């Protein structure tokens, strides 16, 4: 339904309605009396259906290099996130790790996690220092197209002209 | 009948200043900010009831420079908890804390907290106030910058 | 009927980690570690009795390199005291503290402590927990790394 | 019948020393320095009445060189709160705090504070004492350097 | 008078004397009983006439580069001040700002405030770095005395010989 | 004896036995009842005969450059000591001072105290920087053996060949 719950007034145990996100609970249903649900106060909120008499304070404030992704509604808590390139590290928004001209991104940095780098396995490479770019595999000149001209290491692709 | 307060910084209105500057801006009724049988007025926490109170304060300072250094790198980061009264206009310091600090350009971010606490005989009409140096560096978080009091004892 | 706790770090089981990491390992019944009418369970201090509690925490960090420098020299040393509940799965921070720090190779040893305290309305079923950054640097001494609570007031 | 103390440093008689040195010199009856149903004797705060006490301490260190550098620039700044007894001659540390610090010659002044607090079961005849490193750097202000105790609970 | 105040004993409201600086109040007047004023204890004081039963503690201690201007009397609180050249900045006595060889003192540093410097407006100057010296105006050679020889900027006066 | 002490039950004052190291006191003797002494719990201890109902917690934990000299028994508290060359300075185990190639050890550094150095008086010396080595006195070539060849300062012994 809207969703109910037990209360157990003097006599029996009753099916009362739950309070919607955006409200707190003022009075329990009582048979002939419904659940009285008030809206949250100016800086509080509730995500889900529930039964608490109290609401939640919107928290915390955003940090310097953070922006308000989700503003504080009676229905949602504020959501703060680190701007592009940065993840939240303890108290501060720090730039994602750059993956050295040798290595490649194996785990996309997020607003919450750093970018995780690794070494380019045999047969892979990256020509750059990027916080975003993965290990790309040696282009197989051998087959599709032309011939090999220079072996590729972990830092360099196969250089593959079309003359032996 | 056992009064308390826990006031959290209201970052809406924080002053600039180059000495000890008074912090008049606090929440008293929101999130962790609670008050009972004391009154928060004109920037100060008023005592309504004689007794012995534990007073305490936690102040956080923080800076994150998008690039380069701080304008000044050597800082005094201090907090002062003061007692005043209508009659004894002059303020007296109950508790003091903090640290000198070199927030060099070698790092783009910096954080420091101060905590003080103490047991004090208070009478009605007495008022507690907070002063700090370098207010513009204050952390605006309720879990960061706050002060408070609770009655422990009667006088006698 | 006036509940308290003083929990001291149990260094037996300390985690590594590069963000805020939860400290679940504490003594509750040994040396200074004492508990009454609250329960320490699954890493958290449970409140059994409504009321106003003073919460506090003292965290020590330390390093002594036999030679050379730290692997990373710039540190965030932070503590977070959090409130959780069965119903409100989401944690909320009551208190925060610490300092950024340059533990340079110019010195082979380094020590830093954090202290936080505050007055908080708690209800039964609510739980207090500690998180810190750089847990591996923790001082394992009962006089060094500990947190606690005592009931001061009834609600009403 | 709810004992307390708040003792403020008496800078008249501060020792030099290069380890943990005991601080025996405190006011007990002046300015903020107050005592009730405990006794301050021979440098220690004596407990007269069983119970649970909140203990706390705030220590400030400071230096201002008229010119040049400190003689030694790398410092350990620590405080130790200890419990002793007639019967258990040996001291035991209840709480510890402080920080290593580089008070370089790049700045002619330096300030640092430590704060510790904790909840402890005490019995009559037990005594609290303060030790610190680098005592000569102590701030002599009553609002700066002090320690204290108040009874919160009976044992049972 | 010596100055009186209301008390209101059992019956009426009375005119009691106030307590002089240097004392605290022990007993309220009572008609046939005067205000009983005791001297302050050894480290306390009172500035003015008053009515409090308690005295004030002399405070705080002087800092390193401070000196006791006013010693602690039963009548006065101790007064500590920063020595010449220095103002109290938060916890320490710091040397007054030097006004660059370009600028001049517009606000005398005090034991409580730094010296405030500013730029020498058009027609002024200062040849030195001083924490005390103001902007002096270009000497008008033109009239009184001789003739101009070198225009003066913000750092230099008019150089004014007496030959064209 | 095993050693006794007063108690003073309802009637008289009695000679009760004391509790041995390794135990705490559970019940006072009572004439026909002996002192009941239990062993300490798993992390506690007692050094000596005594009467307390409570035992002592083993403490504190050893520091990085420390080693457990004495493990924690029901009879002894743990004992931690700084390794060779180092003394406990406040929170850390630091290397003993080296006595300069000029000076000599006058007070052996211990696990608790630094080595104290001093200057080599007239007629003494040390050729090295040692944290252990004392001031040795000028070898008297003059008598036993040969003749003097080079005066010895505070850094150098008498060089004493056997030709004038
Ligand atoms: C990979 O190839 C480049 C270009 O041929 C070369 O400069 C580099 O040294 C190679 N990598 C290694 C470490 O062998
Ligand atoms: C002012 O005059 C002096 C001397 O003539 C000169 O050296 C200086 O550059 C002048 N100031 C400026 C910035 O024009
Ligand atoms: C002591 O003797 C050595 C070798 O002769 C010499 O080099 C040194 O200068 C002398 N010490 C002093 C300071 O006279």
């Amino acid at each position: 339904p809207k969703y109910l719950h037990y209360d157990e007034e003097t006599s029996h145990q009753l099916l009362c309605d739950k309070c919607p996100p955006g409200t707190y609970l003022k009075q329990h249903c009582t048979a002939k009396w419904k659940t009285v649900c008030a809206p949250c106060p100016d800086h509080y909120y509730t995500d889900s259906w529930h039964t608490s008499d109290e609401c939640l304070y919107c928290s915390p404030v955003c940090k310097e290099l953070q922006y308000v992704k989700q503003e504080c509604n009676r229905t949602h808590n504020r959501v703060c996130e680190c701007k592009e390139g940065r993840y939240l590290e303890i108290e501060f928004c720090l730039k994602h790790r750059s993956c050295p001209p040798g290595f490649g991104v194996v785990q996309a940095g997020t607003p919450e996690r750093n970018t995780v780098c690794k070494r380019c396995p045999d047969g892979f490479f990256s020509n750059e220092t990027s916080s975003k770019a993965p290990c790309r595999k040696h282009t197989n000149c051998s087959v599709f197209g032309l011939l090999l001209t220079q072996k590729g290491n972990a830092t360099h692709d196969n250089i593959c002209s079309h003359h032996h | 009948a056992q009064p308390f307060a826990h006031l959290t910084i209201n970052a809406t209105d924080i002053p600039s200043g180059s000495h000890k500057v008074s912090l008049s801006s606090w929440y008293h009724d929101r999130g962790w900010a609670k008050i009972s049988n004391m009154t928060f007025s004109n920037g100060k926490l008023i005592v309504n009831q004689d007794g012995f109170y534990y007073l305490y304060a936690n102040i956080c300072f923080r800076h994150h420079e998008t690039s380069g250094d701080l304008a000044t790198e050597y800082l005094q980061l201090m907090v002062y908890v003061t007692k005043t009264s209508i009659k004894i206009p002059s303020s007296h310091t109950l508790m003091k804390g903090g640290s000198t600090k070199y927030w060099s350009g070698n790092s783009e971010f910096h954080f420091y907290s101060i905590n003080v606490g103490g047991f004090f005989k208070l009478r009605s009409g007495e008022e507690i106030s907070i002063e700090v140096s370098n207010p513009s560096l204050l952390d605006p978080d309720q879990d960061a910058t706050y002060f408070g009091a609770f009655k422990v004892r009667d006088i006698d």
